[PDB]
């Protein structure tokens, strides 16, 4: 019956300081440890302990405590230092460890241009009596039987996402819809 | 530089029991607390339980505590994770962690973890009725697979550059597919892709 | 003479009662290099191994007493050993059988005389004081304590 109040998210755009805070009850009588989780990762401990901080952590990522509330503080904010940042805490009654709720960042920030890919179906494909049509959206920051993925971030601090096309091969013995790129396909 | 990789069958019938293993490669195991922490998809952390490295000690989140065993095999530097009765709630990624400590007597604190200092990869765990379907590969076009996740490797592993593999794409067929990504090398200078889940590789 | 060598001492009076497994110093050793017990006290340094396993068959107490002070690393994060004269081996079976006798011996360092009567008397006079100490505390029933226990050890 425990629980960590965080802010769900925080914007910083680069060269500032962060001050992401946790809250809870007697935080001053307990630790307070940071943790942060980049998209497809493990989350990376940055802070236990109130104060001290990890080997290999930027001394650039720093924690305090304040009356019943903790606080993250992540100076020389850059634009890898996005992730969403959780608090943790012992609390001797009800022994469980009790994790943060989570405050999202990434900041705005430069923006980029969009990048696109096509590919035909294969030779065993339509041998097998089957057709897809593979659109790939190679970088982008910020008509039927078809398949699209939502916004999946990249390790470029960038954007990915593939929409798909599924046809018959009759339908392909009888061109990309997304500036707006497209391409083409012929036997 | 603790490393600690996950094991297990990452689909799993509802209201069947979900086994997991972590081997550690650190080197002290003996002398830390190993636990598991699992993340719902979308969702916040959640601590599951803590083991002694050499055994003896458990210590277990109070509301699971009733549907999760824990065990340790010192000499092989594994622990284990059993939870029982599984629903679709159990449907998470599931990490393990080495445990931080700080002991002062003096003082009288004596938490055997206090927060956890290094973290495994992370299993993907399906509850599903579904059963597993080994993927169909194509010229690359990996489709029809389920769960997730696949594996890419490029040239068995020696293309590291110049590759982006694509997040999947749930087929309205409750299946998945995805695809990953010079102009002399032409002839000169394969894809290689497991799928654990049905135990299948295709280095095609 | 190292750690190891006074940990592995201070273990065989255990491995002969049958009271931990034969490989039990090998362990305290592996938990000592991850979290040393090297503590500063009055003149002397007191050290506090134990190892807390499945391997342990019962809780019991093996004090050492050194005649040249040895290096124990400092259970506390500081640049110096801590020069050990006085060891407290400890095997339990959970955590907090240890931390129940781990918060006892606090007290056994806060006490001047008790921790001087120790660097000055016999075995047997050790034996004795100690025993009559783990009798006025009922916290600590269970707690397996003999004259065999107690050795003077030496560099």
């Amino acid at each position: 019956s425990y629980e960590l109040t965080q802010p769900p998210s925080m914007s910083v755009s680069p060269g500032q300081t962060a001050r992401i805070t946790c809250g809870g009850d007697n935080l001053g009588s307990k630790y307070v440890h940071w943790y942060q989780q980049k998209p497809a990762q493990a989350p990376v401990l940055v802070i236990y302990y109130d104060s001290d901080r990890p080997s290999g952590i930027p001394e650039r990522f720093s924690g305090s405590k304040s009356g019943n509330t903790a606080t993250l503080t992540i100076s020389g904010v850059e634009a890898g230092d996005e992730a969403d940042y959780y608090c943790q805490v012992w609390d001797s009654s009800s022994d469980h460890y009790i994790f943060g709720a989570g405050t999202r960042l990434t900041v705005g920030q430069p923006k980029a241009a969009p990048s696109v890919t096509l590919f035909p179906p294969s030779s065993e494909e339509l041998q097998a009596n089957k057709a897809t049509l593979v659109c790939l959206i190679s970088d982008f920051y910020p008509k039927a039987g078809v398949e699209t993925t939502t916004p999946s971030k990249q390790s470029n601090n960038k954007y990915a996402a593939s929409s798909y096309l599924s046809l018959t091969p009759e339908q392909w013995k009888s061109s990309c819809q997304v500036s707006t790129v497209e391409k083409t396909v012929a036997p | 530089q603790v490393q600690l990789q996950e094991s297990g069958p990452g689909l799993v019938k509802p209201s069947e029991t979900l086994s997991l293993t972590c081997a550690v490669s650190g080197g002290s195991f003996s002398s830390d607390w190993w636990g598991w922490i699992r993340q719902p998809p979308g969702k916040g952390l959640e601590w599951i339980g803590t083991i002694y490295g050499s055994g003896g000690s458990n210590y277990l989140n109070p509301s699971l505590k009733s549907r999760v065993t824990l065990s340790v095999d010192t000499s092989k530097n594994q622990f284990s994770l059993r939870l029982s009765s599984v629903t679709a709630a159990d449907t998470a990624v599931y990490y393990c962690a080495r445990g931080s400590g700080r002991y002062n007597i003096w003082t009288g604190y004596y938490t055997p973890f206090d927060a956890f200092d290094f973290w495994g990869r992370g299993l993907r765990v399906t509850v599903s009725s579904a059963s597993t379907k080994g993927p169909s590969v194509f010229p690359c076009l990996v489709k029809d697979y389920f769960p997730e996740p696949v594996t890419v490797s490029w040239n068995s592993g020696a293309l590291t550059s110049g590759v982006h593999t694509f997040p999947a794409v749930l087929q309205s067929s409750g299946l998945y597919s995805l695809s990953s990504v010079p102009s002399s090398s032409l002839g000169t200078q394969i894809c290689n892709v497991n799928h654990k889940p049905s135990n299948t590789k295709v280095d095609k | 003479v190292t750690q190891e060598d006074i940990i592995r001492a201070l273990a065989s009076p255990l491995i002969k009662d049958g009271m931990v497994d034969e490989d039990f110093a090998e362990y305290v050793i592996a938990r000592e290099d991850r979290s040393p017990t090297g503590l500063q006290a009055k003149g002397v340094g007191v050290a506090i191994p134990h190892t807390l396993g499945d391997y342990v068959r019962d809780n019991a107490i093996s004090v050492g007493i050194l005649d040249k002070p040895v290096n124990f690393e400092g259970w506390y994060q500081s640049p110096d050993p801590v020069p050990v004269r006085v060891v407290f081996m400890l095997a339990g079976r959970t955590w907090d059988d240890i931390v129940i006798v781990l918060k006892w011996l606090k007290d056994v360092i806060l006490d001047e005389e008790f921790m001087k009567r120790l660097l000055t008397m016999s075995d047997e006079e050790i034996y004795r004081q100690i025993y009559t100490r783990i009798s006025k505390a009922p916290q600590l029933s269970g707690i397996n304590f003999k004259r065999e226990y107690v050795r003077h050890l030496g560099t």
